[PDB]
């Protein structure tokens, strides 16, 4: 089976193809539509049959349907598909080899015979129509047997024997080399590169040659058992290796009828010749096996499609995938795509899941949202921004908001005891002297019994922000109303203990299922005398099981045997709520061991709801330290950590996550973001007595003085210095001293409040870091304006750009 | 997926971003370099500058970190890496846009992998080609960025690998500024994590096992303060490979390598793979035609999920 791309035939965009039979009788005339896939695209035109048994086939490329075709017997028939005369050689041996060049010649490659050539080149507009046998022009390798050759160009052959490889020009009578090498059958000029060719031997030994380094003689290539074998016993060989004739440095090669590998060359010049290399196999596999034969379909947009022959005979073709090469992702999380095959890159932004939807639910594109809205500058900020469009998140933060405002009103600053952001845990479980704390403790009360630790429940009353009055619990049920939310308000005044709160307030509410809720509700007050065990509480059990709504659920679920353990164990609720009803409507005996349980459940599961219990203790870093390995939300981290990480401990960890959520902030040039999140680092690393913990960017200016030559960082107004008093390098504009504000004149340089800003602005210290010459900003503004160089004399420095 | 052309005639071989992700840089074996930037108003990726970069196939590019300026490295097959630094006062799309820097001529053997250092070590770089060795290049003259001088020089391979083998040569570094100098780098078949140790020099730390066939790319996972390093792995078989590292002679602190995870649900050679900003998606790449993304559902197990096809 032979598959021969045939070109400069058809001035459509079809692509015309020749093809023999297995059993070598017949050429069929083919012709592949390139751009569409269907087995249809295949159309035949013509089949000449009344052969032999065909050894090689050849095409001219000038004249349109000029079609040569050798035979074993010895007899080339030229002939036309889209005359018919057969020619022979003098002595009648097999046509092993057959070349139809542009301008009309022919050459023939024989088997070996002592009397008469083996390359025999002539044309057929001087041959005599009345005998069989050729009259070369040119006739070549006596004694031998040319195997295969092609023609380079109009003159030269690239014919191949049994033990050489030749190279004959028809101007000459002498070749211009021969490299003897036993890796001789079926050259194959590269379409991209006419120096480069490519040989195989018996052994399956293919070899890409230079035609530059056998004229000067190694190969340039050379795969031990790649291609079939039995080049010199068989003499009817299928081309299991084709050139690319759709891109350079590639070639396919055919194994086993299944695989097709696409090997990709590299090249490199060791300063014209190329020395290559293999950098990426394809393998593709095919469609149909026990292929035979194939031969390339070029497409558009540099695709490829291989039009395959079967050993049965059967064409069809098959397409070749677009195999993505790289996928990059990015830190808005989008997805760049690019092709082992075509030029152009595909591009998934943000603007089995959906890839939009999945990288638009990723926590890199929900953290960038959010450090652009600002969250974690300002605690109620942060809870104003979730409310307004993941709720332990806002639990969180209202509790941070809390803490903030209990220290900086100095609830906890006063006295000799830090007590900053510390969580209920750390308070109940006690850490000089026990009388110590407990004095230290109870002046925080004398600031603003019934049970053997009093005082330790009211500290923990002021942290989960629980120590409110009845008017306050009225304003707070106020507040929670004008919101919408009418069953958060009755879980509230059931947490509190008045149920008959709850029933008046979720009465006259604006739903019907919510007024059908209040009377459910207040279908217990005649009813807390009653044992119970009655269909009521069998209804109302069902009905805390299949609600969906939490506070509702809380609600029915309490209402039937009062207990408060089915309250505050679920974690559909609010850890702070919880905590609200444990430390005050149960007994130290139980509170210990509720407190140790969800203590340890929080710290190993990493829920920010713990920070109730913990606080941003080390334990608190520990359950952010669990946060971040399983979120992956190092901004929400860093943010709670910044409160008290510096300024009560130092751990690595913390730095570790403000960097990188300083190196984020970079990356999506969120500068000002970044800028306030330091500031608010080193507004919250202030002490109890003041002194600074937060490691600051250092100083980048230290000045020399010009009067006494040394440092002056070793003034509000006016800035000298300190060793002896002398003003700053003055301004190359104006000659005023630098440094210094309120000047007598305005530098009005190139809504008032920012234009006084931008004026009193003007008056700053700038200077080049090129020449090192000082001007004011406004100065310099309006200087870069209108020049171009510094305006020193004697100075060509273009400071601007 | 909406597609833009880049314009080359011939492969498009390595597109990488940037820092800031709004410019990418595409290299081909057209022997050119494209640089696109993307509008904030038209939100269309436009070319910025193309220019001839090299004599070969370039089939390695690479971005500096942001402050110490606008530089690309760029590796191609006729051993040479080039570094572009961008002089901003020239017109777009002239192809005068990137002035060269410097020509690193050391590497006998065609290039395959270059990329930069983390910025906590200062402007490094990383070559790796077909001779087995790994060089470190260092800018430490601080006047002009044209004197890059050869820092370490290990030997990855025994023998470089025959002219007629393929071979693949992937390099990472660790993007973590609180752990010591690590690079992850990939021999034909082989993965080694190296390390700086008290001398000065690169030590083989520790040993990626598995890797029956070719190492096609290694990415290591972004740092974002978990307490294990990711390595994630795209080799010649259909296997991704995710290496948990745990960090606790002449080396600052041990580690260890436990392998996490491996899929096969490519069924053909995974060619690319690719993290996050926060190391939470994998995007690999494979014959069968298909990009899939790879998350972490309640446990450390990666878990497959949105498969795109092309
Ligand atoms: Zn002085
Ligand atoms: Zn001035
Ligand atoms: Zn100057
Ligand atoms: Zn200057």
């Amino acid at each position: 089976g032979l598959i021969k791309k045939v070109t400069h035939w058809s001035y459509d965009n079809l692509i015309d193809y020749l093809s023999v039979n297995p059993t070598r009788d017949e050429v069929t005339h083919y012709k592949v539509d390139p751009e569409n896939e269907s087995d249809e695209s295949i159309i035949k035109l013509h089949t000449v049959k009344d052969f032999g048994s065909i050894t090689c086939l050849d095409y001219s490329e000038s004249e349109i349907g000029m079609i040569g075709v050798g035979e074993k017997n010895g007899y080339l028939r030229i002939f036309n598909i889209s005359y018919d005369i057969r020619v022979r050689a003098k002595k009648q041996r097999c046509i092993n080899s057959l070349g139809i060049n542009t301008n009309g010649l022919i050459a023939m490659g024989l088997d070996r015979n002592k009397h008469d050539s083996s390359l025999q080149i002539w044309d057929m507009n001087y041959h005599d129509d009345s005998h069989e046998t050729i009259n070369p022009m040119f006739s070549y390798c006596t004694n031998e047997s040319i195997v295969s050759l092609k023609f380079l160009n109009d003159t030269s052959v690239l014919a191949a024997s049994t033990k050489f490889l030749k190279e004959i020009d028809v101007r000459s009578p002498n070749p211009i080399y021969q490299h003897p090498t036993r890796l001789t059958y079926d050259i194959k000029l590269n379409p991209f590169n006419d120096w480069q060719f490519s040989t195989y031997g018996d052994d399956g030994t293919l070899a890409i040659w230079d035609r530059r380094k056998l004229s000067d003689a190694s190969p340039l290539l050379t795969f031990e058992k790649l291609v079939g074998s039995g080049a010199a016993s068989r003499k009817y060989m299928n081309s299991c290796f084709r050139w690319s004739c759709v891109r350079n440095n590639e070639f396919a090669t055919l194994h086993r009828g299944d695989t097709i590998k696409r090997w990709r060359l590299g090249y490199y010049c060791d300063s014209n010749i190329e020395n290559l290399f293999v950098s990426s196999v394809h393998d593709t596999n095919t469609m149909y096996d026990r292929v035979a034969t194939f031969d390339y379909i070029p497409r558009s947009n540099n695709g490829t499609s291989l039009i395959c022959m079967r050993q049965s005979g059967t064409i069809y073709r098959m397409p070749i995938s677009e195999v993505c090469s790289k996928a990059i992702l990015n830190n808005r999380n989008s997805l760049l795509l690019s092709n082992f095959e075509n030029t152009e890159i595909d591009e998934i932004r943000v603007n089995f899941w959906k890839p939009e939807k999945l990288l638009e639910k990723d926590i890199s594109v929900i953290m960038r949202t959010r450090a652009s809205l600002g969250y974690g500058l300002d605690p109620m900020n942060t809870v104003e921004m979730i409310d307004s469009s993941n709720a332990y998140i806002r639990n969180t933060w209202r509790w941070i908001a809390i803490a903030k405002a209990s220290v900086d009103d100095g609830t906890m600053v006063s006295g000799d005891l830090d007590l900053g952001y510390e969580g209920v845990i750390g308070i109940w479980n006690g850490i000089l002297s026990d009388k110590q704390l407990n004095k230290e403790m109870e002046k925080i009360i004398k600031l603003r019994a019934g049970s053997p630790k009093y005082v330790q429940r009211r500290l923990c009353l002021i942290i989960s922000g629980w120590d409110l009055s009845r008017s306050d619990y009225e304003d707070k049920y106020n507040i929670i109303m004008k919101n919408g939310h009418y069953e958060k308000a009755a879980a509230w005044a059931v947490f509190f203990g008045d149920i008959p709160k709850a029933v008046e307030i979720l009465g006259s509410a604006k739903k019907e299922r919510l007024r059908l809720i209040a009377t459910a509700i207040a279908g217990y007050l005649a009813y807390k005398d009653l044992p119970g065990n009655n269909a009521w509480r069998q209804q109302c059990r069902k009905m805390s099981s299949e609600l969906d709504d939490p506070y509702l659920r809380v609600i029915f679920a309490f209402i039937a045997d009062n207990d408060w353990w089915d309250i505050l164990y679920e974690p559909a609720i609010s850890l702070r709520e919880r905590l609200g009803v444990a430390l005050r409507f149960l007994n130290d005996t139980d509170l210990t061991t509720f407190l140790d349980r969800t203590s340890s459940t929080v710290i190993e599961n990493g829920e920010l709801e713990g920070l109730i219990l913990t606080g941003i203790t080390p334990n608190g870093i520990d359950l952010l330290q669990s946060y971040v390995n399983k979120t992956s939300d190092v901004q929400s981290a860093a943010l709670i950590s910044i409160f008290g990480s510096p300024r009560y401990f130092r751990d690595q960890r913390v730095d570790e996550w403000i960097q990188t959520y300083r190196d984020m902030l970079k990356s999506w040039e969120l500068f000002s973001m970044r800028a306030r999140f330091d500031v608010l680092r080193s507004k919250l690393s202030r002490t109890k007595t003041g002194v600074l913990t937060a490691d600051i960017k250092p100083r980048q200016i230290y000045i020399q003085c010009q009067n006494c030559k040394q440092n002056i960082n070793t003034p509000r107004h006016k800035y000298c210095c300190p060793h002896c008093g002398s003003s700053f390098p003055r301004c190359a504009i104006c000659l005023m001293p630098l440094g210094t504000s309120n000047l007598p004149f305005v530098i009005n340089g190139t809504n008032r409040e920012l234009v006084s800003r931008k004026l009193k602005l003007n008056e700053w210290f700038s200077f080049c870091l090129s020449c090192n010459h000082g001007m004011h900003a406004g100065h310099a503004e309006e200087w870069f304006d209108r020049h171009n160089v510094c305006p020193t004399p004697g100075c060509t420095c273009q400071c601007n750009k | 997926m909406q597609p833009f052309d880049s314009g080359h005639d011939d492969l498009v071989h390595d597109v990488v971003y940037d820092f800031y992700g709004r410019h990418v840089a595409t290299c081909s074996s057209d022997q050119h370099i494209k640089v696109f930037k993307l509008d904030k108003d038209t939100s269309n990726w436009e070319l910025s500058d193309s220019w001839r970069a090299h004599d070969s196939s370039i089939v390695a590019i690479d971005w500096a970190s942001p402050e110490y300026g606008r530089i690309i490295a760029s590796a191609s097959y006729d051993k040479t890496v080039k570094l572009w630094e961008e002089d901003p006062d020239q017109e777009e799309c002239s192809g005068r846009r990137w002035n060269k820097l410097c020509t690193l001529n050391d590497s006998k053997g065609s290039l395959y992998s270059v990329k930069f250092a983390p910025a906590h070590l200062g402007l490094k770089l990383a070559c790796l080609g077909n001779d087995g060795i790994l060089r470190l290049y260092d800018a430490l003259e601080p006047s002009d960025l044209r004197s890059w001088t050869l820092t370490s020089e290990m030997k990855v391979l025994s023998i470089p690998p025959a002219n007629h083998l393929q071979s693949d040569f992937c390099l990472s570094w660790c993007p973590s500024r609180f752990s010591p100098e690590k690079l992850a780098v990939s021999a034909l078949e082989q993965a080694i994590i190296y390390q700086r140790g008290k001398d000065g020099k690169l030590h083989v730390a520790a040993k990626l096992p598995g890797h029956k066939s070719l190492i096609r790319s290694i990415s290591w996972a972004p740092s974002i303060g978990r307490w294990y390093q990711l390595i994630a792995t795209g080799c010649k078989d259909g296997r991704i490979r995710i290496f948990k590292i745990t960090e606790k002679a002449e080396l600052q602190s041990n580690l260890q390598v436990e392998l996490l995870s491996e899929h096969d649900d490519h069924n053909g050679e995974v060619w690319s793979v690719s993290w996050n900003l926060t190391g939470t998606i994998l995007s690999s790449a494979g014959d069968d035609g298909k990009v899939r993304l790879w998350k972490a559902t309640y446990s450390n197990e990666f878990k497959c999920m949105s498969v795109i096809t092309a």
